[PDB]
């Protein structure tokens, strides 16, 4: 415990971190689909 | 292994500080956002100055009122 | 005469000091401290240890990538010969893109390496900023050193990124050399009509002269009362002794007003920062708002007017 | 047309005004911070009455330093400790005249021999220990060879006479360096001399102290406990050596040319 | 007015010239023989600058100018309207600057302290004397010095610089600029550090010397010390002034080509 | 407890924070609809 | 995927609320100034486009100003 | 909810200092006022130099008294 | 943290909101006058 | 916080508002005269 | 005497397991990106 | 005397793994160069 978090606290943080990152990447994908529909670059 | 190889992963936050990491991630994301927008604006894909769907400065120079005033001088 | 206190006559050693304890969760300090006799003749003799965490490693990777790029292009400009590199070293440089390319990304040997080195140097300085801030804040101190550093970074970004973008060309930025960057300085003064008639340039020169004056005055005054324990400024601030009293009487008697042992450091701070603030303001207006500083000064009643006696005929009018 | 003008008002002009106003305003704030020590000042009136005045701009509101290791609070601008008891006679009958010491000038505490009234506690390290200490209390220090060890040398005193002999070195633990030399005087007392008033000659094995005379080393102020020094005592010692720069010889305060 | 603690330090003695006649204060100032001299010379110089503005074309503050003689006068004496006024003012200026330094010495002697400040001022004085006395004497004419005017001494600086095609390549000029820049950097860091240690994070105690050492050893790996930074300061400022004086005594008297051509000694070493 | 807020105080703050952020984003959307009606950029 | 964000309110037990609020506000003001300046430097500029009319040009061609300039 | 969600808003002043906030707001508003006035004065919308409703320097150059004096020279 | 109780905070909030509303009202009025005099869009 | 009681604050507020109103009145008068002499819009 | 990190042998084994798994996954993604790029714009 | 605190057994262990790793690295280098020579010979 070099950060002072126990294993339960780490599990909790990890759960919410992974959920948030997944939601963020979803929004990124949506932005790119719109951009491809408007101005395809490849 | 290869199915349950990433089960210890939650222990990451017992060696890395969560709040420091959050702040680092946010700052890096903002910097990268600004950078990619500036890189795409400096290419052929630029969307502010492409005069689509219309050029507005040129539209203002050729209004009938402005033309009639510029004729009178 | 009497001892002037310029060199240390007798030196003493104890075991190295590792440093004030950091908050829990920190990395250890790297290095075993060594001692320098020659550095100890004039100051503190210990070298190291050093703190390398997250931000000061990303910085130092960026900076060294930039340095490798700059060095290799300077070396390619002489045909890879290190003998010629040492021979003509002050004349070599990495040059910006040709101005006709605008703000696009040019090919690599016609300005793209300049662009790469600029990007990596920028990132290096911003990561270093975060390091300086966190290092001062983790020990519980005020963050005054980060404010001044921010001002300096802003001047580096103004001449180099912000002004070239506002003008529409990367070819308006300095190159990486010694004589090449001096040439840039002279040419930008020649093109925009004489920087001596830029008023922000005059004000920053006022504050650079003032920095030298003020620091000669302060360095002198504290060495002159160090016989009464004046070099220990924190104690003279939180418990005023005779050193501070004599130091403030000297200036009061000499020029009619004085500062205190804590206030003189605010005067120092500001004199060093106004120099660079005026630097930013003077560069950001050149070219984008004013096209000839001499004609500006003539329009606002500033330039002298030497007597003529002759008439010269402009051959473009004939 | 070379110098044609389109419009008189521009941005450079306005920005210059803004700068004139942004300076002119840090001057104000710095001048106010300058007056947290030594104020309100004392203005002498037409026939001798003294009032407290405050200047332009006025004094700021008090701020607090919280000293470490329960070393108390310091409010500034705040009260002052009382002066001691200097005696002085004015020389000419007007507010701007100079003063003369009344008794023995060396033992008077006026002129370059004045000192401040500080706390009667030692200065501390980050751990709570006294900062300036003799090298027998700090058992980990050593003089670097390549340098003349002053312990043993004599203390010639500016008129050629001997003052005493060096017996100890006083070090600074927070920043490792020498601060004082301790010496035994002619009447067998232990007195200190600051290292910034000593010229050390290794081969002659002498320490020359140009400030005071040889017989003057008998009357240097002494310490309570010889394992530490307090702020007050530092001031007294240093001030005694500084009084000699003008009072040692009767010819020192007497117009070079 | 006197400070709270000032009265016990206002004693007599410590002077160089004069004696007990000029040993008094006027308000906060200390006068002395050299105080009288300095104010005398400053007043006279100022009034002559103003008169030289009155006989010129304008009283605009930015466009006043008093110029030195022509080069044909040599090291002689010029008419009042064509150079002699400049000579009288440049005598007054020297008188005032030296008076200032000696008054400083008197004050420091009275307060019992070392003579570091007048000694550092001496190098500014030396740079001025280089520009008005030494360089003109070596080149053979007073008309090689600069005119007295804001904006008008800047025209002098510009044209003198371009008499060597590119003055940036002057070696002593490079060295002096190095010292100027490093001095501003050092002053910023010193100011910041002391402010930071006595103004800590909200609700904390004043820090110590150990904190001062630790912060710079953490950032950079080396800390110079609280007494050596004052030394480093006196050093950088004095060196800036010194190498400025050298760079001007080199230009004209000892080198008449372009300044880039001097550097040619380096790539012509027979060792590459 | 690193910030000294309990769990109830954190819940309260979170409620109001989310409401405020939603209102701000609503105003942003409205500004962009007006700008598109006046001067379309894509 | 609907019970994933339950513990979110605990964010304020590790991040200081007042510092975060101030950071957000300052960042938003800086970004507002920046985007306004970036759009004003483009073809979309709305102060100098002379729409719905050019006002300097309108002042140069007023009959009173024209008749005064003719007398010169 | 959509109406009761801003109830505890008044507690804002239990964590933000009211006097500091007031001063910050006032100073920011003054700075922004100066800035927007200067930005609009530097555009085509400038209202001091547009010579509307009349040009005054031009009006002074063509007064009959000034014209008659300039003719005698 | 600021020493204000909940009643003092409620009081301050009341007056703060009233003042901000009045200020924004004056801003709107200034812009209506400017649009009538010199329309910019 | 400032040492003023509520009565002292009421007194100060009375005179402050009166003075500010008088100042703004004088400003309005100056602008009416300037508009009569040299209209700028 | 010798430089150590305070990890026992069990902790080192654990860290090593997860480190190797993560590195393998990262390299897999890199290979996939390059196959796509070769299909779109071959460079050799 | 300058020393690292490793005994002789620890040094033997470290040396074994160090030599294995270096050999594997050099093998990969040789493979990269054979491919490059097949594609674009430089001598
Ligand atoms: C031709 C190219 C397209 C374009 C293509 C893309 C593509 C592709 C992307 C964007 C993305 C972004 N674009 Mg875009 N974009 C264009 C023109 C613009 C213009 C403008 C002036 O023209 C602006 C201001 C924007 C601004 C933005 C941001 C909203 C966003 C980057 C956010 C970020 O950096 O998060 C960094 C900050 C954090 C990660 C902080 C952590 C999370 C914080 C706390 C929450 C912030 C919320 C976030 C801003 C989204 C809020 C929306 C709500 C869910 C309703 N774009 C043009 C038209 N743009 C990216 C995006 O939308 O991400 C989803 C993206 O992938
Ligand atoms: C085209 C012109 C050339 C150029 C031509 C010259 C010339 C010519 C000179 C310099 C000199 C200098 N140049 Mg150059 N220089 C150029 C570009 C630069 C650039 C740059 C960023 O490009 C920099 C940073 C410099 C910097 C410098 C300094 C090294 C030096 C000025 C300091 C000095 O002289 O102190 C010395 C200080 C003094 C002379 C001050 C005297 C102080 C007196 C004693 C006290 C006065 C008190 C007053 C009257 C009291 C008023 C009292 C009121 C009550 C307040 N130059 C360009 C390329 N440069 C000057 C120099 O080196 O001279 C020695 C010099 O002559
Ligand atoms: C062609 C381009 C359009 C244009 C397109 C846009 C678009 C798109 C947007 C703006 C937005 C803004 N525009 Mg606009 N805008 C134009 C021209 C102008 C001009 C001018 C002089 O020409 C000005 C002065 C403005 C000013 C403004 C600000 C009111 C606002 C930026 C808010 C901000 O920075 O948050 C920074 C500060 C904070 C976030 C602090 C948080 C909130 C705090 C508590 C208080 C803020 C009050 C807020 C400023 C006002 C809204 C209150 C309402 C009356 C209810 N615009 C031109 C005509 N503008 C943004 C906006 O409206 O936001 C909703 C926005 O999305
Ligand atoms: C084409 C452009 C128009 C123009 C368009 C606008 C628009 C649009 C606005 C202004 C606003 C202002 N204009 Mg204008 N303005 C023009 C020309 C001028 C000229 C001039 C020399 O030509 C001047 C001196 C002004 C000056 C002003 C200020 C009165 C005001 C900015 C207030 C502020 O910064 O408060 C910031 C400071 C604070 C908030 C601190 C606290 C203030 C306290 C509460 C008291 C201040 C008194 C207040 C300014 C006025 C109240 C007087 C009434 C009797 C209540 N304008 C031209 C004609 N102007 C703004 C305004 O009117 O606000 C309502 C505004 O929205
Ligand atoms: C075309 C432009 C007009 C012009 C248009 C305007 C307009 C519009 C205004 C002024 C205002 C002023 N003008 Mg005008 N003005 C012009 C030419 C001049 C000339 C000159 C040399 O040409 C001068 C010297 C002045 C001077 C002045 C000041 C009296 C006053 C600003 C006061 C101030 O700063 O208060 C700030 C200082 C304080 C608040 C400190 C406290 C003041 C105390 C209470 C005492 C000061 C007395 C006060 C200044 C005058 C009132 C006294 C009366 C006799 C009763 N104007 C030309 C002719 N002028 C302003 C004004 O009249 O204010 C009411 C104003 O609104
Ligand atoms: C013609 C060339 C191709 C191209 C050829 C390639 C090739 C080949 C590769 C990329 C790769 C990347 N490309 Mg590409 N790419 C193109 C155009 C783009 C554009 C754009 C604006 O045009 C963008 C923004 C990107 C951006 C990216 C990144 C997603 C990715 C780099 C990851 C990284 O930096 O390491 C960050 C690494 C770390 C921080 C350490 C390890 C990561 C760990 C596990 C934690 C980080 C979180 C997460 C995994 C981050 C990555 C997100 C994805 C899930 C991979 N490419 C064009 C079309 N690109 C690389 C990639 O795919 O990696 C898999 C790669 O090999
Ligand atoms: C015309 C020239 C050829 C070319 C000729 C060569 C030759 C010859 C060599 C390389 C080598 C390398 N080339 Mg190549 N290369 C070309 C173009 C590229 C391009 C590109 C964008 O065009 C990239 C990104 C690369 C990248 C690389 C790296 C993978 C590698 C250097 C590794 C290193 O520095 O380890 C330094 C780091 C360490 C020693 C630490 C330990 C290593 C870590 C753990 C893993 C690193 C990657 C590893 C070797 C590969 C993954 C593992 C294996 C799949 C098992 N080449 C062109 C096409 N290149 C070298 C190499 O691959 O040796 C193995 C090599 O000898
Ligand atoms: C699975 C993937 C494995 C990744 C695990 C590691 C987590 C990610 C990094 C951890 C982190 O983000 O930590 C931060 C490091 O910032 C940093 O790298 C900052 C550098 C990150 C970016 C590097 C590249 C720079 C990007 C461009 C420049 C951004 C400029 C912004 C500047 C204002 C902070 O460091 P420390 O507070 O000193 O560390 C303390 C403890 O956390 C560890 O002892
Ligand atoms: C210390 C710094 C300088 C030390 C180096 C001195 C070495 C050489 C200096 C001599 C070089 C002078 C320039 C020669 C070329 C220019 C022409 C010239 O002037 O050289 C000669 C003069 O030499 C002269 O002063 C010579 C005068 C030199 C005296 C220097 C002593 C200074 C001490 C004064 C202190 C008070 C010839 O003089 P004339 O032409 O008859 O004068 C006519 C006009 O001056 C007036 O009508
Ligand atoms: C042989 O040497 C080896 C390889 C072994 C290493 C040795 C290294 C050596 C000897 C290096 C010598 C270096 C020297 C002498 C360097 C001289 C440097 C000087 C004096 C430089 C002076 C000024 C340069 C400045 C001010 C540059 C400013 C550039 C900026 C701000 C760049 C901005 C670019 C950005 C932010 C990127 C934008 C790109 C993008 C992608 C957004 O565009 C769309
Ligand atoms: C009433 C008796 C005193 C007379 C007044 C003193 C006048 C002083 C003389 C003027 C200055 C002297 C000129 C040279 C001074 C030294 C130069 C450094
Ligand atoms: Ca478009
Ligand atoms: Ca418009
Ligand atoms: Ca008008
Ligand atoms: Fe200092
Ligand atoms: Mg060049």
């Amino acid at each position: 415990p070099s950060t002072g978090l126990t294993e339960s606290e780490a599990k909790e943080f990890h759960g919410l971190f992974m959920a948030s990152m997944t939601l963020w990447f979803g929004l990124v994908v949506l932005a790119h689909i719109l951009s491809w529909m408007y101005r395809p670059w490849l | 292994m290869n199915a349950k190889s990433f089960d210890g992963m939650h222990k990451l936050w017992m060696i890395m500080n969560p709040v420091s990491t959050l702040w680092a991630i946010f700052i890096f994301q903002i910097f990268l956002g600004l950078l990619i927008h500036m890189v795409v604006l400096s290419s052929d894909l630029n969307w502010h100055d492409d005069q689509i769907p219309v050029g507005y400065q040129l539209q203002g120079e050729t209004l009938p009122v402005n033309l009639e005033m510029k004729a009178a001088q | 005469p009497e001892y002037q206190n310029i060199f240390n006559k007798v030196q003493v050693r104890e075991p190295a000091y590792p440093g004030v304890e950091l908050p829990k969760g920190s990395l250890p300090r790297v290095g075993k401290p060594i001692f320098s006799y020659w550095l100890g003749k004039i100051g503190d003799a210990q070298i190291g240890p050093l703190y390398l965490g997250g931000w000061g490693i990303a910085s130092l990777i960026s900076g060294f990538i930039a340095l490798e790029v700059i060095g290799l292009n300077m070396l390619a400009s002489v045909g890879w010969d290190p003998r010629l590199f040492l021979k003509e070293f002050f004349w070599l440089g990495l040059e910006p893109p040709p101005p006709a390319y605008g703000l696009s990304i040019p090919p690599l040997a016609e300005g793209g390496w300049w662009l790469i080195a600029g990007l990596f140097l920028t990132m290096s300085l911003l990561l270093w900023w975060v390091r300086v801030y966190k290092r001062a804040k983790d020990l519980g101190m005020g963050t005054h050193l980060s404010w001044a550093f921010a001002v300096a970074i802003l001047f580096f970004l103004t001449l180099g990124f912000i002004r070239p973008v506002l003008m529409g060309s990367w070819g308006e930025a300095p190159p990486f050399g010694i004589f090449p960057h001096l040439d840039w300085t002279a040419a930008i003064s020649i093109r925009y009509g004489n920087f001596y008639y830029n008023p922000f340039h005059g004000l920053s020169i006022a504050f650079m002269y003032g920095s030298a004056v003020l620091f000669a005055m302060h360095g002198g005054t504290i060495l002159a009362v160090s016989r009464y324990g004046g070099d220990r400024e924190i104690d003279q601030i939180t418990d005023r002794g005779t050193a501070a009293e004599r130091a403030m009487l000297f200036w009061r008697w000499c020029m009619g007003f004085n500062a205190s042992m804590e206030s003189i450091h605010r005067w120092a701070w500001w004199f060093a920062v106004f120099c660079i603030i005026n630097s930013i303001l003077g560069i950001i207006l050149t070219g984008t708002v004013v096209d000839n500083w001499y004609l500006w000064a003539v329009k606002h009643g500033v330039a002298p007017s030497y007597p003529s006696e002759l008439t010269i005929d402009n051959p473009y009018l004939t | 047309e070379f110098g044609y003008i389109t419009q008189y008002f521009d941005l450079a002009q306005v920005t210059l005004w803004a700068f004139w106003l942004s300076l002119l305003s840090v001057i104000f704030f710095n001048r106010r911070e300058d007056k947290r020590e030594g104020y309100p000042q004392e203005a002498v009136q037409i026939f001798g009455k003294t009032i407290l005045t405050e200047g332009f701009p006025f004094m700021p509101a008090p701020k607090t330093f919280k000293l470490p290791h329960n070393g108390g609070d310091v409010v500034k601008p705040g009260p002052e400790r009382p002066q001691y008891d200097f005696k002085l006679e004015q020389v000419d009958r007007f507010a701007g005249a100079a003063y003369r010491p009344v008794g023995n000038p060396m033992l008077a505490g006026v002129g370059p021999g004045a000192y401040a009234v500080r706390a009667n506690k030692p200065d501390l390290t980050n751990a709570g220990d006294p900062r300036i200490v003799p090298m027998r209390v700090a058992k980990h220090f050593a003089v670097v060879d390549k340098d003349p060890d002053p312990r043993g040398m004599t203390v010639i005193g500016a008129d050629g006479q001997v003052g005493g002999k060096v017996t100890e070195i006083w070090v600074d633990r927070a920043e490792p360096q020498v601060r004082y030399l301790e010496l035994e005087a002619g009447n067998k007392k232990k007195v200190l001399v600051p290292i910034a008033l000593c010229v050390i000659k290794g081969q002659k094995r002498e320490v020359k102290v140009r400030s005071i005379n040889g017989i003057h080393f008998n009357d240097v102020p002494t310490l309570s406990n010889y394992d530490q020094i307090t702020l007050a005592e530092e001031d007294k010692v240093s001030a005694y050596y500084g009084a000699g720069t003008l009072y040692a010889t009767p010819n020192r305060a007497e117009s070079v040319l | 007015a006197l400070l709270n603690f000032e009265k016990k330090y206002r004693v007599r003695g410590g002077t160089l010239v004069g004696g007990d006649l000029f040993d008094f204060w006027v308000g906060p100032f200390y006068v002395g023989f050299f105080g009288v001299s300095a104010v005398f010379f400053a007043t006279l110089g100022t009034m002559l600058i103003l008169f030289g503005a009155a006989i010129g074309p304008t009283l605009n503050i930015w466009q006043i100018s008093i110029a030195p003689p022509d080069l044909s006068v040599g090291l002689g004496f010029a008419p009042i309207r064509e150079g002699g006024l400049w000579q009288v003012i440049t005598i007054c200026a020297v008188g005032a600057f030296v008076s200032w330094a000696l008054r400083q010495v008197e004050i420091a002697r009275k307060l019992g302290m070392g003579l570091h400040v007048p000694f550092a001022f001496s190098f500014a004085i030396l740079a001025y004397l280089t520009l008005v006395f030494f360089r003109p004497v070596l080149l053979g004419a007073w008309g090689h010095a600069f005119p007295y005017g804001l904006f008008s001494h800047l025209d002098w600086v510009s044209n003198v610089g371009y008499q060597t095609l590119h003055f940036h390549y002057n070696p002593a000029h490079m060295l002096a600029i190095s010292f100027f820049f490093i001095n501003t950097l050092a002053l910023a860091m010193h100011g910041s550090l002391i402010l930071s240690v006595v103004n800590p994070q909200k609700g904390e105690e004043v820090k110590t010397a150990e904190h001062e050492n630790t912060v710079f050893r953490d950032i950079v790996g080396y800390s110079i010390g609280a007494l050596a930074i004052h030394r480093l300061g006196l050093f950088l400022a004095i060196n800036a002034a010194f190498w400025s004086a050298v760079c001007m005594i080199l230009t004209g008297p000892f080198w008449t080509r372009g300044w880039p051509e001097w550097w040619m000694w380096w790539p012509n070493l027979p060792i590459w | 407890s690193t910030t000294g807020l309990t769990e109830a105080e954190s819940k309260e703050f979170h409620g109001i924070f989310m409401a405020s952020m939603t209102l701000w984003f609503g105003l942003v959307v409205l500004a962009h609809i007006l700008s598109w009606l006046y001067r379309p950029w894509l």
